[PDB]
């Protein structure tokens, strides 16, 4: 297909002013992502939620509220009292540990050990529309007053001293200081790979021919007539395919007294109790549609070949010659045709997901012994999430020091099950030749992989090949008045092309009433 | 005839807008000019002196409780002596003659320019990037020390940076695409021959993410005077002054690394149809197209590599090694995600939404005025391009000239 | 006969300004010669001194608080203990001797070779001297700064630069071309982008020179003279920019002879990635180079003219030359008539007659105002003198043989 025409981004009009907030003095609204630019297109020049000042006409007591255990004034950041004065910065404004001339107080000496380093990753929100990492949902930092230690087997550094003789390792690496939000971080060393290779290679090819002479004399004639064929087939096929994996640590976080960061207790505690889909959705955009509650921190490697050659060549020929003789005379006449065609693809991914830019290009480029272990080294220094579970944002709720949220939960989970439909890559347009759509704001992209090339991706530079489908979304629910509302979708978008596989979802999905 | 560039009439001059003692005009470009018709350099905007004819309203509030530095900033007073530049000068610690209070601990520590480079000003218009919007050198008086990863360093991550993750990834693509045909058959017959070539290579090195904060953020000192000085009145030419110094979006986050490409292209071909219908045809064609791109890393290796890339010779991995890890002292902005810049209109300012709404509306000025929509068309289906003040077109088939005129 | 050039009267010979005491006629150019006749360099302004009419119109003002700097540009006086030369002669620092407070208190950091001649004067026309109208020494009591990764050194931005951002991009493209049914095009380009500026769009400090030229400058429409300013600063300012290097080079083959002096191009790319000495159309490439100190340039030409393609090293070596001596890629041209300060005495007509003397720049000199070619051929300006140059093997001074 030529490309789909450019379409506008569009945007419903401003939601009417939400109430100034007494606390804030804020006023918000919200407008609605009715078009995404799929191609081309202009994009929307404004953003999709709004805020502004007010005077609320009413004060709000809610510094004072908490205030049985210890509430800084900065946030609603409220601590068992024990921390205060623990000699630990518990909330940011320190309100904890100033005046602290009662030092009695500390708990320990543990800042001899640092915080696991690369544990802030993990307490990140996550947003499923586009696998970015948000703003943080755990307290990275919080420690709840214990020194609760992980020892890191990798601790050996070699150190030379130039004053004696001796090569020795340093210690300083050997433990960290667990943040309170992990329930289990485990150092574990493990490797595997796995490697496939395949060849399957015909090479298939007939030859026949037929040559008929015929004479007389009676004055004579003579007839040499010819038949024959050449076709000639090669099939090769090369696949091979390469998996690494290394992992480090494991890390599990507390499924109980989750501490919030500050950001999002602050936020959470601004949202209305009433159901407002703006600022629920400025809460999920900005903290994430999900939060991650398990681990494994790693590297990992993988190396895909793909060669794929044919050649087809025929020949063909068909002959008379005659002579003969009364004055003599000689004749000929025939025909032949000849065809050639020969085709190559080859096709390489590596990529490398650890610890340097360096030796992950390296290792991206020429896999050796050499470049697994300096980038096997470089894992040492610089660890990545390999594997993580997750679970929607609003089930952290549940699991807060805060106490029961039953309608904040509500009003979030409705406006993720929003959230979800409304940003849906769905809305940018069909990406041909497996392109993979991207919605970005209020935009949208395909990222063309390197057989294919536009806005959609759709001119591979070759005359095709075979591309699967991929659905449309679901339409709206059913105007439902029967017990069951329904959704409808379709592999459409693109349809299966050249051969393609469907698309493997479902068509149907239904709901109570 | 070429057109030479044409711009509407000025505006009506503004009232006076006081404080700021000036009036201003606008003026539209109707047609940008194309096929070599003079560029439209003329200013899209004009102003002038004015004696103010009525009271000016103060910009200044007092804060309160607040400190009120020299720069007009005002920060929390635990900010007091704690010898950060809070306020960017020194005024948060230069008054104090002792218990400097300060974070950190006596613990090592260092600045990271990545960090403190965060959060660039983008113009949509070519997606260029610009310097950050944000301070990212007040810390909010926290520590927050983060690793290298690429280095055993430690630096103290600024307040605005809410993370910076080194999630390294290194990726190589390679295709090749190969093909030859010969063919030798209405009454037609045949000599058609190709010879056809794509390779394809590109290479993305990620060092790391940042994300900018989404609230309590501290903008620069001379961003938040620049929204003072910016009219309340709606003057497009100075909302564009503004969106030109700072662009019209900033990265909210971002993804720093490098990245090589090549393409080399290969079409050989010819034909030659013979017969009678119910034939003359031939013809030849080569096309053979090579580019090589690298961004990021260190000029001295950067080019050695783009030089090694274009020869065949096999790469040493030890070259490789080495602008990859260059990009670590020089990286590029190679993804982010885009958020406008009037989020960043401090809220609580004066006429703040008024600001937000302008500049709203004078992006959309920017986007449709330097858009090639109000462009004339390429004559045979040729792309149209902007470059600057006027159209020219290029054409991806074998069309040829500034219109795609000829072939 | 050739064409001797035409010119006009010394017209219209003004009244005085009671203020400058000066009285200016503004001359034209009427054809620049042609065919190798008499170029034109006459002037196109004149002026004479005036006994003056009447009283000057009280044109000074000064700061009140703000410091009389000793040019006259007002400076904010937080600046005036700077040690930063904010004033443009140290007055402010030669005033405020008694104390340093030093902007970029503890931090080692320098001023880019680059930043300090940021935004260049250009005139569409040619080039000027006090190229540069902004300061870029004027630093404004700030610190700003950035990082250059090549040497990881700190230079500070100085306050007219709203952003500078250093970079690497380098590209290169080798394209060949031929047809038949026929035609042989072959085109190299490189690009080394070494950063990008972005200048201040309001309350751009300008030099005490531009400031005495804009006093200098009548407020009525004295063409010529405003000639001499457009001329002495420019037509247009670089707003923006990218600097770095590039360099293009061209070779087109006679298909016919080259399939037979060679063979085919692996012949010959074969030596970019044994040699034949009959085929050397291929190897006499034009070539074009711009930016980058010169003689690593230099070198790489003396090897191309050997039809040798320059070693990597070479290539390298120019690349990190090209920092000691970039140009402009790429500019955003705006108009000098808006560095015009607003409240500059009479500034808005004097922008209004700037604006008038760059359209009078555009319709005097340029070809419109010189006939056709004795036969179709194509008529430069060059210099300022009209003179014909064909490509297809034409030849003489008018193309006239064919």
């Amino acid at each position: 297909a030529a490309t789909p025409a450019a379409v506008t981004c569009q945007l419903s009009n401003w939601s009417e002013w939400t109430d100034c907030f007494p606390c804030q003095d804020k006023k918000y609204r919200h407008r609605s992502l009715l078009q995404p630019n799929k191609f081309g297109g202009t994009i929307c020049s404004g953003d999709i939620w709004d805020q502004a000042s007010c005077s609320s006409s009413t004060t709000c007591v809610r510094q004072a509220q908490c205030g049985q255990d210890f509430q800084c004034k900065e946030t609603g950041r409220c601590l068992k009292r024990h921390l205060v004065c623990n000699g630990d910065q518990d909330c940011l404004d320190g309100s904890d540990e100033d005046d602290c001339e009662d030092v009695r107080a500390i708990d320990e000496d543990c800042s001899q050990y640092e915080p696991i380093p690369g544990s802030q990753k993990a307490a990140l929100g996550y947003n499923i529309l586009t696998q970015e990492d948000a703003q943080s949902v755990y307290d990275a930092s919080y420690y709840g007053g214990q020194c609760e230690t992980v020892y890191n087997g990798e601790w050996r550094e070699l150190r030379y001293d130039s004053t004696c003789e001796r090569l020795y390792y340093g210690d300083d690496e050997k433990y960290f200081r667990k943040p309170y939000n992990f329930l289990k971080y485990h150092f574990e060393a493990l490797a595997d790979t796995g490697i496939s290779s395949e060849f399957y290679d015909n090479a298939n090819d007939l030859l026949s021919k037929v040559k008929k002479d015929k004479s007389d004399s009676f004055h004579s004639q003579d007839t040499s007539f010819l038949n024959e064929l050449n076709k000639y087939n090669e099939k090769k096929f090369i696949f091979t395919r390469i998996f690494t994996k290394v992992q480090t640590a494991h890390f599990k976080m507390r499924k109980d007294d989750i501490m919030l960061d500050e950001g999002m207790l602050q936020s959470l505690m601004e949202l209305p109790d009433q159901y407002n889909y703006g600022m629920y959705a400025k809460f999920i955009n900005d903290y994430g549609t999900h939060y991650i509650t398990s681990g494994s921190m790693g590297g990992i490697y993988e190396y895909i070949l793909v060669i794929d050659k044919a050649k087809m060549e025929s020949l063909g020929i068909t002959s008379r010659d005659i002579t003969t003789c009364f004055h003599c005379k000689k004749f000929g006449g025939g025909k032949t045709e000849r065809a050639r065609k020969a085709m190559a693809v080859e096709d390489i991914i590596s990529r490398v997901r650890g610890g340097s830019s360096g030796w992950s290009g390296g290792l991206a480029q020429n896999r050796s012994t050499i470049t697994y272990r300096s980038w096997g080294r470089s894992l040492k220094y610089n660890p990545v999430v390999i594997d993580f579970e997750m679970q929607p944002i609003h089930e952290v709720l549940r699991h807060t020091s805060l106490g029961p949220l039953e309608a904040k939960r509500q009003n979030l989970r409705r406006a993720l099950d929003q959230y979800l439909m409304e940003f849906n890559a769905c809305r940018c347009g069909p990406c041909f030749n497996n392109g993979v759509p991207i919605l970005e704001g209020t935009s949208c992209r395909c990222q063309c992989r390197l057989g294919s090339l536009g806005a959609a991706c759709e001119q591979t530079q070759t005359e095709g090949a075979k591309a699967d489908g991929s659905w449309s979304c679901w339409s709206s629910w059913s105007v439902c008045r029967a017990g069951i509302q329904e959704r409808r979708r379709e592999c459409d978008n693109p349809a299966p092309q050249n051969g393609g596989a469907s698309c493997p979802g479902r068509k149907v999905q239904t709901q109570a009433c | 005839s070429h057109i030479d560039c044409r711009m509407s009439p000025w505006s009506e001059w503004s009232q006076c807008d006081p404080c700021l003692r000036q009036m201003f005009r606008s003026r539209s470009i109707e047609v940008f000019g194309q096929f070599n018709g003079k560029r439209c350099t003329d200013a899209v905007g004009d102003r002038r002196q004015c004696v103010p004819t009525e009271p000016c309203e103060d910009a200044e509030d007092d804060c309160g409780n607040d400190f009120q530095c020299s720069t007009g900033r005002c920060i929390k007073m635990r900010l007091r002596c704690n010898g950060d530049n809070d306020c960017g000068d020194f005024s948060d610690e230069d008054d104090c003659e002792s218990e400097p209070r300060p974070p950190c601990r006596d613990r090592v520590v260092e600045e990271s320019e990545l960090a403190r480079t965060a959060g660039y000003g983008i113009n949509i218009l070519g997606m260029d990037p610009l310097s950050t919007p944000f301070d990212n050198e007040f810390y909010n008086g926290l520590c927050n020390r983060d690793r290298d990863g690429n280095t055993l360093t430690y630096y103290r991550r600024p307040w605005n940076v809410a993370s910076l993750i080194y999630e390294t990834k290194g990726e190589k693509n390679f295709r090749t695409e190969h093909y030859e045909e010969q063919i030798e058959a209405l009454f037609l017959s045949y000599s058609s021959k190709k010879e056809k070539m794509f390779l394809h290579v590109k290479g993305e090195i990620h060092l790391g993410r940042f994300v900018m904060r989404n609230r309590d953020v501290v903008l620069t000192t001379t961003f938040v005077d620049d929204i003072k000085a910016l009219p309340t009145t709606y003057e497009k030419g100075e909302y564009f002054a503004f969106l030109e110094t700072y662009g019209t979006h900033y990265s909210s986050s971002g993804s720093l690394g490098g990245l090589y490409e090549l393409i080399y292209v290969l079409d050989k071909a010819s034909m030659k149809r013979k017969g009678v219908e119910l034939v003359n045809i031939t013809s030849e064609n080569l096309i053979d197209d090579v580019v090589s791109l690298i961004r990021g890393g260190t000029r001295k290796y950067a080019f050695e590599l783009k030089e090694k890339l274009l020869r065949g010779t096999v790469i040493d991995v030890t070259d490789f090694v080495n602008w990859a890890s260059s990009i670590n002292d020089a990286p590029v902005l190679i993804s982010q995600k885009l958020s406008p810049i009037y989020n960043l209109v401090p809220v609580k300012m004066k006429n703040a939404h008024l600001k937000k709404q302008n500049l709203e509306r004078a992006i959309e000025d920017y986007i449709n005025e330097f858009s090639v929509r109000k462009c004339h068309t390429c004559q045979n289906g040729g792309t149209v391009i902007l470059m600057d003040g006027k159209c020219l077109c290029a054409c991806p088939f074998k069309f040829e000239g500034i219109a795609c005129e000829i072939s």
